[PDB]
């Protein structure tokens, strides 16, 4: 609404900000035109932050373990390095996993070398070596082994892939090194990318020779789903009633054997772009599988993805799918006419670092509200490029916001509801806006498909309407 | 398939018959899992001593440890001071972490900043990030001070601190005579509580250690007090009271509990309260300094003693009945003021809970872990109420604390079946509490899996966990309880007594089978 | 059989298998018992709707009732006042009950004496009862007033007590001047509440009427508070706190505060602190007079309107926010005083608290039984959290409180589900609790085998009970906790969050079962 007061706002943030500080932070707000089909040419992103400013990004470690190989069951997953790395980030993101934590499952674990100034002035490849020796007798049944290096393994200068090489050689145990220094990068992407070349260079050709695996004609692999409070579940429910065969799931609740399964599928369904396009690249480049992205957020867009992905596929698919959304159809009919009429017409502000706030928009929009502002912290330029056609007219889009930004810009524009990190959670339940935490849908979920649309509508409306957020003032002033 | 007026969130929607068939295809088709035997075989070997054996042989692996790195005590010291913005020298993923940390234990807005360092960095230093880095955060803050703390890749690399701040000084990115303290924080050294150290260490002297000429001890007529690394505000709190209604004058050195708990009224204010950069200046001009947890204060007790000319006395923590007589004794003979009587009625109120408590506290096992003043003091006070502490584990300790804890177990007659630890983490005490059953554990949040493997052995091997630590992720507001003072020793008895009712009440809830003993009056 | 080193106590002695096998054979031979189906059947039988319908018919018989006798609340209130000795005048066995009752809740010495009535004095009445327990406890325990109640059994004989005291006087037994106040407190009538009011007010009448001449109102500038019948020290020290922080000038009357709570120091003080006569003389001479608990304190509320010339405003028990806020803004009103900054800070505390606990308390269900004013207050709390009081009940309670609080459950949307019952007993809500199976219950000790009830059902029909309210027997120490004010609501908020949070944890602990939800950070 009045672009000119949209632009006036983001003038005013920029002020207060050192010259080169407000130079670089001009090209990362923008108002949204969804005429505009190139990002470029408005919004820049994917650059180094601004020091001293209270950012929100995290480091290539966060964006390797804690994303991608973390929520692998059957691995045991070793933070090189110093302590604290790896305890900051022990079951910090909650992905769903089946198990027995201590024998098959270590998801929810730090493993860790616990490097000392011994190590950091001699190197830790000895120490490496002994601790893949004391992984190997007290835990049997892990099925590989993954080495996430932390700063000082970079900066230091040790050797992990050979002593990798040589462990799994003696062992015949996969033993994955992960070049993840946290100073490589600006944000969680490189991580994402890092991860991802790993996956490609040591776990994904295993299996290349072997063909002893019975294929069928509607076999898919998920790709970029974690689970996160049982979502990919939710989804493969769903994939199943349409008569699919999902043959393995990245990585959310994942093993290695469904990974070095994934080549002989024939279709990859990929939910996360930005983190684990590059393996659905890889995979269509040498195996010859098409890769498709689709969005089970609200039912619009859950009815639309499951009828993209039998476009795919023979008649039987097509009418099996039809079943579904006719047998679903009356429960989120029910879900929308309890839950419409109380969050109808009102504003929300998002801030999620990739892939979410374009794909939760439709959710929203569905229960009858609007997002009038959204950005991504770690975000690539074709994120934003999905994100202008994805957006409503005359809004405002941030890439790696700041603290005071933000602050700004919710003072302002006065949203009724923020989604965002934790590490803005309490600053926004302060002044009397409600918030969600979006990283860890605050402890609920899942809220992907049907049956997570109704955990989704309940938890804005709880939160939306409070017997909490008309009592911050005191009746006396 | 959800109902509208029943809806289900992951517990229990994935208990349901579609979601447990689904699962089960899965893990059947695709996962090639490990037979189920196989699993309840490896779960009980890991419950055995020979396991245990091996596990205690460990050398170079660490599982589940029970500290942090340095930095984060930093940045808590650094929240303790007014108006102070903790800034990071490294990498900005750390930054996030630590936010995050104090986020999910506080429940409460953590504010710190980071230079962003990268790649370029590491091989070129980070001069310039820090240049540009206090130039924007004082422009866009604006803090009174900041406070300088150094991420592992940048301890690594040999950044320089005092050479950067003094550069960025120099050349006009900061006012000459703007506050910048700054330590080194290498977080391949110690833990948290040595960050805390480090940055208290840091501070003080950077606004006494040059003004010697106009100081005389005693002069002021206060007392200084530093808290250490502290997680619970009623520690603070209890002391600021206790003193209070003494009438010694005191001055807190680095308190956060004012940021750290911050009303809800419309408004964020991302400063609030701390100790002024007068009490600092002012520091050196009093009679004494008292450190609440000693066995980490090390280096800031080396400079009082040797710059401030203050003679710190032998004081343990606070905790339990005990070592707050010899406290609120010492404050008395050094301030001059007699003890009140309103203490002796606190005392005398616990010594009564004490003994209303006594038969169902005597002769419990109990397993501790946490930072060494803490759990020595734990100790101190399990001892006190006729407790058997069995496994004493300190991740962070070290040799002489392990003496000293050692000496108070042997001066009493409960400490006899007690071993300490040091250097040992979560997974050797998994260990201990398999082969060496104790009553109950007593920790933080990571405890709760440990419960759980226990369980999984069986009801009869299950081992409660209470919750009394840091870091609590699982339990809302427990970091406005005290533990210091006669009203902490109050608050842990009232816990302790409480877990053992509340367990004696779950194993004897079975209708015509444990029921008998289903008492109404305890 | 018992290992030395291992001794156990009935449970889990008992569950050996000698006494198993002689249990056993026990029931087999000379008890008679039931078949155990037939049992099941009939236990399956009183969970069901149809039972249900039987339990609300009953008309007379009352099982597991949830309050007291008058004279007990007549003791408490005498205990509040400085060197009283409570006397009630008929039977020992009350006495004696009434010690043990509030031995086993305060875990405090009680004094009280009776005159020990028989069957003498069935025929032919008490007076000479009377005369030589006055003699005999004044001679005796030496206190400054003698509190008289009566049991049930001086009621139905019709002994009066005006003159049996005034004979008693008159006669030489006691000094005319000894102040000997008096109220009958028939057990038959109402509840302990309604004796505390009825004690309350013959005191205030004893030192308050036959000098009305020379009482101006305001000539003190002070604010006289009446507590009532209050079993949570916390609610004492919390009221005296938010009036002292706030410089206005107060008169607690019947605070029990000081004698139920004393130090253990090695001698027993049977008195200690308490409302002086003085300042029950003064209290005319009050701006007003408050009622804290306005639902029992009737008939004091007319003595003080239609006596003491007092206006005394209608407010509600000061608990959670609004209740709290409309407290204070009323006292500060009346007394001139502004609202200070430290009551604004702990006020936007609770705020930050309730956004910090609102995700997992929203749509809670919540079955309440207790005393009318707490059971309001409570349900006023719950209301404000976002939480659904289902089953209200109120043994004590009549038609214009129901009124009352149906009005209260009207203006707000989490009160479509509650429902409000009076005269119903605990049976009635053992019945409600199985067919409208709320998520927890917030009572007493006594609703602890409802609880026991509902797990032999299954675990999936259990409802945990959270202990709050008069009497808790089974826990330790929980009587310092604080209902009142905002730290009282805080306290609620936090046992209250994390027993759900505990009960959460509990579900999802089952390994490869349910733990899938058993996460770290809640
Ligand atoms: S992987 Fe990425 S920050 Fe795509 S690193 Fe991050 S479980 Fe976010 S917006 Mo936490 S690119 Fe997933 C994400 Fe999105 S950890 Fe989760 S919520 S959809
Ligand atoms: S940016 Fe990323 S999270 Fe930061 S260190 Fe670097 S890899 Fe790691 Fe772990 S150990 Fe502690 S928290 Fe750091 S200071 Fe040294
Ligand atoms: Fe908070
Ligand atoms: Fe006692």
């Amino acid at each position: 609404m009045s672009r000119e007061e949209v632009e006036s706002l983001i003038q005013e943030v920029l002020e207060v900000y050192p010259e080169k500080a407000r130079k670089d932070r001009n090209k990362h707000l923008a108002v949204n035109d969804p005429a505009v089909t190139q990002s470029k040419k408005c919004i820049i992103s994917n650059k180094k932050s601004q020091p001293g400013l209270m950012t929100i990004r995290g480091c290539a470690y966060a964006g390797s373990k804690g994303v991608v190989w973390g929520p692998i069951k059957d691995m045991i997953h070793i933070s090189h390095g110093p302590v604290g790395c790896g305890q900051y980030s022990r079951a910090g993101r909650r992905n769903y996993y089946i198990g027995t934590t201590g024998v098959n499952a270590f998801v929810t674990m730090n493993f860790t070398s616990d490097f000392q100034e011994k190590d950091i002035v001699f190197g830790g490849d000895k120490k490496l070596a002994k601790l893949i020796d004391e992984v190997e007798t007290l835990f049997p049944l892990n099925k590989g082994i993954s080495v996430q290096s932390e700063c000082p393994i970079g900066l230091i200068g040790d050797d992990i892939e050979s002593v990798s090489k040589v462990k799994g050689a003696e062992l015949s145990k996969t033993i994955v090194p992960v070049r993840c220094e946290g100073f490589r990068g600006v944000s969680q992407s490189l991580g994402h990318h890092i991860a991802n070349d790993a996956v490609r260079d040591w776990v994904l050709g295993k299996r290349d020779e072997d063909t002893t695996f019975a294929s069928t004609p509607y076999d898919v692999a998920i790709i970029g789903d974690y689970n996160i409070g049982g979502d990919a579940w939710s989804s493969r429910i769903l994939l199943e009633e349409m008569g699919l065969r999902c043959v393995a799931q990245w990585s959310g609740d994942g093993s290695i054997s469904e990974i070095e399964l994934t080549p002989k599928v024939k279709l990859n369904l990929v939910h996360c772009y930005r983190s684990m396009n590059y393996i659905s690249r890889h995979m269509e480049e040498k195996y010859g599988i098409p890769w498709m992205e689709y969005n089970f957020f609200g039912p619009t867009k859950t009815i639309e993805s499951l009828r993209a992905i039998a476009a795919k596929f023979d008649e039987s698919i097509q009418k099996k799918c039809e079943e579904v959304i006719a047998k679903y159809k009356p429960e989120w009919e029910a879900v929308v006419a309890k839950y419409r009429p109380r969050l109808e017409g009102k504003r929300v502000m998002l801030y999620i670092g990739g892939l979410r706030p374009r794909h939760v928009i439709g959710a929203y929009e569905d229960l009858g509200m609007e997002v009038v502002g959204t950005g991504y912290e770690f975000a690539h330029n074709d994120d934003y490029d999905r994100t202008m056609k994805e957006m409503g007219d005359s809004t405002l889009l941030y890439d790696d916001v700041t603290g005071y930004e933000f602050e700004e810009f919710v003072k302002r524009i006065k949203p009724d509801l923020i989604g965002s990190g934790i590490k803005e959670k309490f600053i926004f339940q302060k002044m009397g806006i409600p918030f969600r935490e979006m990283h860890s849908w605050d402890y609920s979920g899942p809220y992907h498909g049907f049956d997570g649309f109704a955990i989704f509508a309940r938890d804005m409306d709880m939160t939306l309407n409070n017997p909490c957020w008309k009592k911050l003032q005191a009746p006396w002033e | 398939s959800q109902q509208v007026d029943k809806i289900k969130a992951s517990y229990p929607l994935f208990l349901d018959q579609d979601y447990k068939d689904m699962l089960a295809k899965k893990r059947d088709g695709f996962e090639e899992k490990y037979p189920q035997d196989k699993i309840d075989e490896v779960f009980q070997w890991t419950t055995t001593k020979e396991y245990q054996e091996l596990n205690f042989q460990r050398e170079a692996l660490t599982v589940n440890p029970a500290k942090a790195c340095q930095p984060l005590g930093a940045v808590l010291c650094a929240l303790g001071f007014e108006k102070t913005m903790p800034y990071v020298h490294g990498s900005q993923g750390c930054v996030a972490y630590f936010r995050s940390y104090f986020n999910r234990h506080f429940r409460e807005p953590v504010s710190c900043v980071s230079d962003s360092m990268t790649e370029d960095a590491a091989v070129f230093g980070g001069q310039q990030n820090m240049k540009d880095g206090l130039q924007n955060c004082k422009a866009t803050y604006k803090p009174d001070m900041i406070a300088v703390s150094t991420t592992c890749m940048a301890e690594v690399i040999g950044d320089d601190l005092n050479a950067f701040i003094n550069n960025s000084k120099k050349e006009g990115f900061i006012p000459d005579e703007f506050p910048v303290p700054f330590a080194h924080t290498p977080s391949f050294v110690g833990s948290h509580v040595t960050g805390w150290d480090n940055m208290f260490e840091g501070i003080a002297r950077y606004f006494t250690l040059k003004s010697m000429d106009d100081k005389v001890v005693g002069s002021n007529k206060k007392i200084n007090i530093v808290p250490g690394f502290e997680t619970y505000l009623g520690n603070f709190r209890v002391i600021k009271r206790m003193l209070s209604e003494m009438g010694v004058g005191y001055s807190l050195l680095s308190d956060p509990e004012e940021v750290l708990d911050t009303p809800a009224d419309g408004q964020f204010r991302m400063y609030a309260g701390g100790t002024t950069q007068e009490e600092m200046k002012d520091a050196p001009n009093a009679l004494n300094t008292v450190l609440l947890q000693p066995w980490h204060l090390e280096k800031t007790k080396k400079f009082v003693e040797g710059t401030w000319k203050h003679e710190v006395p032998k004081l343990n923590i606070p905790m339990g009945l005990d070592w707050t007589d010899e406290f609120l004794m010492k404050v008395s003979e050094i301030s001059g003021q007699p003890i009140p009587a309103s203490l002796t009625k606190e005392r005398g109120r616990l010594v009564d809970m004490m003994t209303d408590s006594h038969t169902w506290l005597h002769g419990k096992r109990f397993a501790l872990w946490g930072d060494p003043d803490f759990v020595m003091g734990l100790v101190k006070f399990l001892l006190e109420l006729g407790c058997e502490p069995v496994h004493i584990l300190c991740h962070n300790g070290n040799k002489r604390w392990k003496k000293a804890v050692d000496a108070i177990l042997a001066a009493s007659p409960y400490g006899k079946n007690a071993t300490v630890y040091i250097g040992k983490d979560l997974w050797h005490l998994r260990s201990l509490v398999f082969t060496d059953k104790p009553d109950f554990m007593i920790g933080n949040s990571y405890g709760k899996f440990i419960q759980r493997d226990t369980l999984h052995k069986g009801k009869e091997f299950e081992v409660p966990l209470i919750r009394i630590g840091f870091p609590i992720f699982d339990r809302h507001h427990l970091h406005r309880s005290t533990t210091l003072g006669y009203e902490g020793a109050m608050q842990i008895l009232t816990t302790l007594v409480n877990s053992i009712l509340e367990r004696l009440d779950e194993e004897t809830r079975g209708m015509q089978a444990t029921d008998y003993n289903h008492d109404l009056v305890r």
